[PDB]
RNA sequence: GAUUCACGCAGUGUUAACGUGCAAAUUACUUGUCAUAUUUGAGUAUAGGGGCGAAAGACUCAUCGAACUAUCUAGUAGCUGG
RNA sequence: AAGGUUCCUAAACAACAUUACUUGGAUUAGGGUGAAUCGAUCCUAAAUUACAGAUGGAAAUCCUUAAGAAAAGGAUUGAAAGGGAAUAAGAUUAAUAGUUCUUAAUCAAGAGAAAUGGUAACAUAUCAUGAACUUUAAAAUGGAGUGUGAAAAUCUACGGAAGAGUUCUCUUUUCUUCUUAACAAAAGUAAAUUCCACUGAAAUGAAUCAAUCAGAGAAGUGGAAUUUAUUGGCUUUGUAAGAAAUUCAAUGAAUUGUGGUAUUUUUGCAGUCUUCAUAAAAAUUAAAGGGAAUCUUUUGCUCGUACUAAUAACCGCAACAGGUCUCCAAGAAGCAAAAUCUUUAGUUAAAUAGAAUAACGCAGGUAAGGGAAGUCGGCAACAUAGCUCUGUAAGUUAGCAAGAAAGAGUAGCUCUGGUGAUUAUCGAAUCAGAACUUUAAAGGUUAGGGGAAUCCGACUGUUUAAUAAAAACAUAGCAUUCUGAUAAAUCUAAAAGGUUCAUUACAGAAUGUGAUUUCUGCCCAGUGCUCUG
RNA sequence: UUUCACUCAUUUCGUUAAAUGUUAA
């Protein structure tokens, strides 16, 4: 077994400083710096992890074409289809109850 | 399994058989799934002291230390429903 | 440390100059009693403090 | 790196003028053809000669053209 | 001697608050006209913990009657609030748990909680777990209303003071009887430093007033004057009685 | 262990050199010099300390101004 | 905040070694303990009739029943030495 | 971190490393630290400090956004372990290398009446306009335990190619090499979870190691999305064999398959348990609601970068058996990262040796017969020790005591049987049993002595650094006193001053006793405290 | 001198000093 050294300055295993052992040319292995977990988009009232979005770090969606970054939809990325379907819902009973009861009863 | 000490057998042998005793009806209470008043379902399970939350319903409930509902807390809640039509009745 | 500030590596480096011994010909000047460098110091004998 | 992956991209990349350099290498199953461009280095590789030929006369005579074989330039 | 330990804890050292984690300042709304003479509705967006206090926090969501944008509350929870439910504070409000009505609109018999001891400074009284205060009578002649307190003791305020109608939620968390030393050890995580309390008498006497000699005991009695310098005022204060009660 | 084996973990400077005075004097928690009082507009001086008056102070210096007036 | 082993840690016993020592408190075996009242790095806060103390008058740079350093100060001595 | 030239080389050995030294971390002279991508620099945490204001006889203190004609909203500092735009492989030097060279990349800032598809979940090499203002999300969140996806290491199956070791006794034998980066591509193909469409479940079904779920809709069938150390997880591909490794010849030549229902490590995922504990903020980024308006190329500055990181480079007067935070981690055997031995790497010197083999010692041992008669006292030492099976008392808070106590078995060799997958072939260590043999089997190493009572402390924990580790302190439990917040306790010389208090009687402050069970008797004269007098 | 009534110094507070008081509709 072929054992390693950290290529950076840090010496810590902290969370920023996480490593990987691949092997290399000759049977040598080498030290790769990987990335953290990161956690998605979440609907803005029932908190749920939207689907169609990566879970990646805020500055990559930037990178990520335009169409990566969000879902073509209402709100189509803040909130579920669920999220929206009751929006609608309330948005339209609810003036039309108001239409009724009162504005002319 | 046991003869009488169900859930405080995790206590061993060392804090008194009373204290074992008045910790015990309070351990099953805590743990136990109530009635949600919303959706009917006993889904309701404690997540903090005092707060409570409908697993198959989504819905966060405040209540009592280790109950949904405490029983002063439902003696109240009868009581201003009382006050509140005698105010909104004359 | 390997990590240093700039204006404390520059003390270091002064530090280094000064650890140097008499000179040859200002020891062959008439009248000198400058000999050896009573300042030296050397890094397992005495710590400069800095 | 980047690979070209039919015969229409190479000559389009061959008469395109972007291009810098092309190196040829000849393995012992394949013939590769890489382009080395402004920002990528694209290859396409070969296993019929007469399509190499043809892609060897595609080639502009200006450029410096680099035949690497078992031994190393 | 030295400085007891009462001495040492108006200091600030290490005794300070533990509020690190702590959600914020839990409140009633400032008062304005539309909570005057109008009703505003909130949502109860989430119920949440906060720490080193025994009720739960309601992440109320208001609207800016006067401009646009939201106006994010953070009540203390009475018992029975739900996630989504509306919440409508103001004068004019209906008297159902949760809502917040001026003191004076109550019925006598009201429990409510939350309440103002002076108007507008956004809630003093009834605040722990399970707590509450009752409306005793009202009196239209001054503007003032009686309430009886937690404690049993009688307040008289301003018919214009609010209060929430209804039971601070995490009722009966005293009850359950802390078995460890190890759980007593969590429960001062954001508190304040006070929990092992070394007993004056194992002291010293330049330490305490207790600190004994060749028997643990005090020696005088621990009954002490109000007026007792702060260094001596150790032990039972203006004490108009002593011994277990009948 | 009060003497030989705790001073294993004397590792972390406390004070560091001034920029007003060039000792080794400026505790770095407490924010100024024990010696030339800084921060302090002006020079830290004791009447105490008769010694540490003659060490620094007018004239055990270059005086690169001073000597070219007095003598004017 | 169950029983044990290990990396570690402490210091119950030998009242062993050493006792002008490896060491101004350490070594060997034995013993105990070895993750939630746990162990630990850095930053930060608390300073002299003050701090800090699960409390031994313990700790606060080998100094603590009141630190270190300088001035008053060549403090006074019916006492001891010359 | 600390040290500061101790790093490399050459000349030289007066001094120093308890002899010596041609050696040296020692003398003398030179050489050596290369960054758009690693860090500092940027942001904020605990906290810290300014102008004006407030306080003070004074020095100075308080306030940190409240007091201000100051700062859309609040000033400075605070992390080389928290957050954070972007780099890798090979080669190179006496010494530097995510820093130089070759090759190959990435990032930021610049320059040259406004789209489709899908029923839906949602998808489209930039595309396909999107201002003020507002909201949401990310950055950004405990711990335990169980299951499992993938990679690497070790082990192993089939087929080999090259080299090496053993060989008068055998051994189709034993050993080594057979590799591949950042960044991207998309032949082939996974595991888990969440949603969408059709349909409507009872004779209730679906499923996990455990759970858990369903008419606010299960199971089934067909789809969509996200995660799995870069693109898209694994094999594969470009980079890329031209490198590197193993051989051969004297620069040039050869090879570089496919698997495993095995162990460990790493990294994710899914649910379960637990809290009177709920387990950071900002810089910065994106989306949404609204509808105001009408590929090539340039540049990327400042600072650190050598070396030790310790039985010789740091702190203890020193080359001091003391102390000091981390990363990578092979084989045997075993439950085990234990003890013991070994491979890669390191070293054979680390305050001097030679001869003789007295006493008394320090360290490790054994001993006839007796077995604590020694001694203050079984102090020291001896003895038990793993695993399997049988068996296990009084007492008890009914949980324990309990590994109670006590007894038997265990080796080697040759066999037999049980526990599965794929549809006959393939595979795993685990358990049970039977003949035979002997020096009769845990014991090389590691590895509980047991029982009957009495006292104290309920327990886990802490304690006099350097003679006291305990019955002492803490503890949960019990009890008492004051206080409605402009309060109680309490710091300050003062203060729009400070602490509990981001608090509000289920709270804050002050005390005694110390789990549980049973119980807390009489006394208000004395001294305290109090009175609604 | 005591008991009253007010606010105007004074205290304690709250906000983005965001509809206070009296008429009007």
């Amino acid at each position: 077994a072929v054992r390693v050294t950290y290529v950076r300055k840090h010496s810590y295993n902290t969370k920023s400083n996480g490593i990987r052992i691949v092997k290399t040319a000759g049977g040598n292995m080498t030290v790769q710096h990987r990335q953290k977990i990161s956690n998605g988009v979440r609907c803005g009232d029932c908190g749920c992890v939207l689907a169609g979005i990566r879970h990646i770090r805020p500055h990559q969606y930037g990178w990520l074409g335009k169409s990566k970054r969000t879902v073509t939809r209402a709100y189509g990325g803040v909130k579920c289809h669920k999220c929206v379907q009751k929006k609608i819902l309330r948005a339209f009973l609810i003036n039309e109850h108001n239409l009724i009861k009162l504005a002319a009863a | 399994r046991t003869k009488k000490v169900g859930i405080v057998g995790k206590y061993g042998t060392r804090y008194g058989a009373s204290l074992r005793k008045v910790i015990k009806k309070i351990e099953i209470a805590q743990h136990s799934k109530y009635v949600c008043p919303f959706c009917c379902k006993e889904a309701v399970r404690r997540t903090a002291c005092g707060i409570w939350e409908c697993k198959g319903c989504g819905k966060q409930i405040a209540g009592g230390a280790y109950t949904l509902s405490t029983i002063s807390g439902a003696t109240v809640r009868s009581t201003v429903r009382r006050l509140r039509d005698a105010k909104n009745s004359q | 440390t390997g990590h240093k500030g700039f204006s404390y590596k520059l003390k270091l480096g002064k530090k280094i100059h000064q650890n140097r011994g008499v000179p040859q010909w200002f020891r062959m000047k008439t009248g000198n009693t400058i000999n050896y460098n009573f300042k030296r110091r050397h890094w397992n004998r005495r710590k400069m403090g800095m | 790196p980047k690979q070209v992956q039919e015969f229409k991209q190479i000559l389009k990349l061959l008469k395109s003028g972007s291009i810098r350099a092309v190196r040829v290498k000849t393995n012992g199953e394949n013939t590769k053809f890489k382009v080395r461009c402004a920002k990528y280095l694209y290859t396409y590789i070969c296993a019929d000669k007469a399509k190499a030929e043809e892609l060897k006369k595609a080639i502009p005579k200006d450029i410096h053209v680099v035949e690497i074989a078992k031994k190393a330039p | 001697g030295r400085r007891t330990l009462s001495q040492r804890k108006g200091r600030g050292s290490i005794f300070k608050s533990r509020s690190h984690h702590k959600l914020g300042v839990a409140q009633h709304r400032a008062i304005d006209f539309f909570e005057r003479h109008s009703t505003v509705r909130g949502l109860v967006k989430s119920i949440e913990h906060d720490p080193g206090r025994g009720a739960p926090l309601a992440r109320v969501v208001f609207r800016n009657p006067r401009q646009y944008g939201l106006d994010k509350e953070l009540f203390i929870c009475a018992e029975g609030l739900y996630s989504g439910q509306y919440i409508y504070c103001g004068s004019k409000a209906s008297l159902h748990i949760g809502n917040v009505l001026p003191i004076g609109q109550c019925p006598e018999g009201t429990v409510v909680c939350n309440v103002e001891s002076k108007p507008g400074d956004r809630g003093i009284i009834a605040r722990a777990s399970g707590n509450y205060a009752t409306v005793i009578s009202h009196n239209a002649d001054n503007e003032t209303t009686r309430i009886r307190l937690p404690s049993g003791a009688k307040k008289t305020l301003k018919s214009n003071c609010r209060a929430m109608v209804g039971i601070i939620a995490g009722g009966g968390r005293t009850e359950k009887p802390i078995l460890k030393a190890g759980v007593a050890y969590r429960m001062y995580k954001a508190k304040r430093t006070t929990w092992p309390r070394v007993r004056g008498v194992a002291m010293n006497p330049v330490d305490h007033p207790h600190g004994g000699g060749n028997h643990q005991h005090v020696g005088h009695p621990t009954t002490l004057k109000r007026s007792s310098p702060p260094g001596q005022k150790a032990g039972k204060v203006a004490a108009r009685r002593t011994g277990l009660i009948r | 262990t009060k003497g030989t084996s705790c001073r294993g973990t004397r590792h972390n400077k406390t004070h560091i050199l001034c920029k007003r005075c060039g000792k080794r004097s400026w505790h770095l928690q407490k924010q100024r010099c024990a010696s030339c009082g800084y921060p302090d507009a002006k020079m830290r001086q004791y009447a105490w300390g008769y010694k540490a008056l003659r060490r620094r102070t007018q004239g055990t210096g270059r005086m690169r101004h001073l000597k070219i007036a007095l003598k004017r």
